[PDB]
């Protein structure tokens, strides 16, 4: 995740495995239960795309899942790049590129990239908006395995 | 196991089965296109036949969570 | 929550998994006994709206008594804003708005905004009101599930 | 499950059936009006006979703690 | 792993006891199942070619396995290299020297040598390359012990 | 359970019922006084006739390790 240090700036510090095993945990013990969302969301802050894609691809079971939410995440991707069109002429030596949607589901951005966005200014929230597609999708599940 | 071992059985769900699908196609390393081709293929056609019923009724252009919820009672 | 940092001032950080499973085990071992009310108020120590809403939507099972609460949550908000009219006229620029119930429910307001209010010079302890209506709802609860 | 297929048993307590309700209404999705419409309708129509007739004796205005405590006896 | 400090420089830190465990407790569940990989990536951010043959000679079990990762470590490395020959004439008094197979192995060089390559500007990954190496044998082994 | 409810067997040791009283006089939110009324009161009440026999032998102004200590044979 990008967190602030002492000094006052924003840097990025590695997640912590009790961390990540408290993600396991909860999915492990609760499947597609609604705390799940809330639960996530708390994990979730201050994380990158790349620690969310860590998240995704850490699960083990529950593949068709698995699978709907890739499947909305590429469909909230192509969606994206669909309401944001790429800008005028070539990128400024000044300034750093706008996103794609596969920028922010992390797969054509790196890390140093990712932290650019964060924390340059204007920051740009790229956290929250794959946020709100697995929350979408997270949805899309939960209604799909109410029973 | 190999994918082409990957079936369903006649009593059952095929939701047990998708799962062990994508498990079996997520140790598959192949091109994505291959593994599309896969998706639409093999997935259908080692489907039990109550399902596979079902499922040429779906027509094509289906999604998962449609081929899910329609053979959910089979 | 928001604590003081070790420069003299007033920061958010976020609270801790083991804090976050504390309160989720608190629930399920002791789940409606009196003793969950100052467990509680410990946890909530220097706690956010946002918070203690992280809090109840992370809960799973009593659904009954969770939508009792709410309600109750509801009811207290809906009475601060009979009692606590708006004031008069437009919002000076120096200065910045009153909370309205839903502000103290954490839900109308931002954390950036519940960091204003709470850090700023007068404070308003907008964790306390929301914390006496969770200890009104909990002793309803508590009331209730005697048996 | 689907809401409407949230019912109380012949035995069941309603306390137990209340928790199922709020559970199920807790994984609808829809707008707060049509949530509250869910509330007053279905819960009382869904409930047993011995209740549901405790309970229509209680009239409209009523509150939780005091169907919860209404239904308690049955 | 070699690690940003505080002052804003990038120094070593040993890696800690109940990571060290994670690692093995890892093994020990999940065995030769895909998620280990994930895994292994996340618990070998930062880290160090010394810190990695760590990891692969704590590992108790699975030897035919850890043969056949030990063989696949050599026939990369071997091919390292192939591809990049040693380069001409002797080595400059103001510069530290080209790395070969073994060096990303971690076997011919020491610490420091491996903190001034990566420290060092330009930075060379040695990391992520025994990474690839790791990964690409990780592939064979999953492959083989699918049954 | 109401704090009425709260009684004493005829085999149960005064020591397990106490312990019962301050659980459900610690679910009871009234005023200290009723509380105390509460206490002087409903808890010699409810105990049972051998030990209230005890406890009728030691008068007002009576304290609980006395009380505790006074109906422990019984």
């Amino acid at each position: 995740p990008i967190v602030q240090n002492l000094q006052g700036q924003m840097v990025h510090q590695a997640i912590s495995p009790r961390t990540l095993n408290a993600w396991v945990k909860v999915v492990e013990e609760k499947a597609f239960s609604p705390e799940v969302i809330p639960m996530f969301s708390a994990l979730s802050e201050g994380a990158t795309p790349q620690d969310l894609n860590t998240m995704l691809n850490t699960v083990g079971g529950h593949q068709a899942a698995m699978q709907m939410l890739k499947e909305t995440i590429n469909e909230e991707a192509a969606e994206w790049d669909r309401l944001h069109p790429v800008h005028a002429g070539p990128i400024a030596p000044g300034q750093m590129r706008e996103p794609r949607g596969s920028d922010i589901a992390g797969t054509t951005s790196t890390l140093q990239e990712q932290i650019g966005w964060m924390t340059h200014n204007p920051p740009i929230p790229v956290g929250e908006i794959y946020k709100r597609w697995i929350i979408l999708g997270l949805n899309k599940i939960v209604r799909m395995y109410s029973p | 196991t190999s994918i082409l071992d990957i079936r369903q059985g006649p009593k059952e769900p095929f939701r047990d089965y998708v799962d062990r699908f994508y498990k079996t196609l997520r140790a598959e390393q192949a091109s994505q296109e291959v593994k599309n081709w896969m998706t639409e293929t093999l997935l259908v056609q080692n489907a039990n036949p109550d399902c596979k019923t079902i499922l040429k009724a779906l027509g094509p252009g289906a999604t998962l969570e449609e081929m899910m919820t329609a053979c959910q009672g089979v």
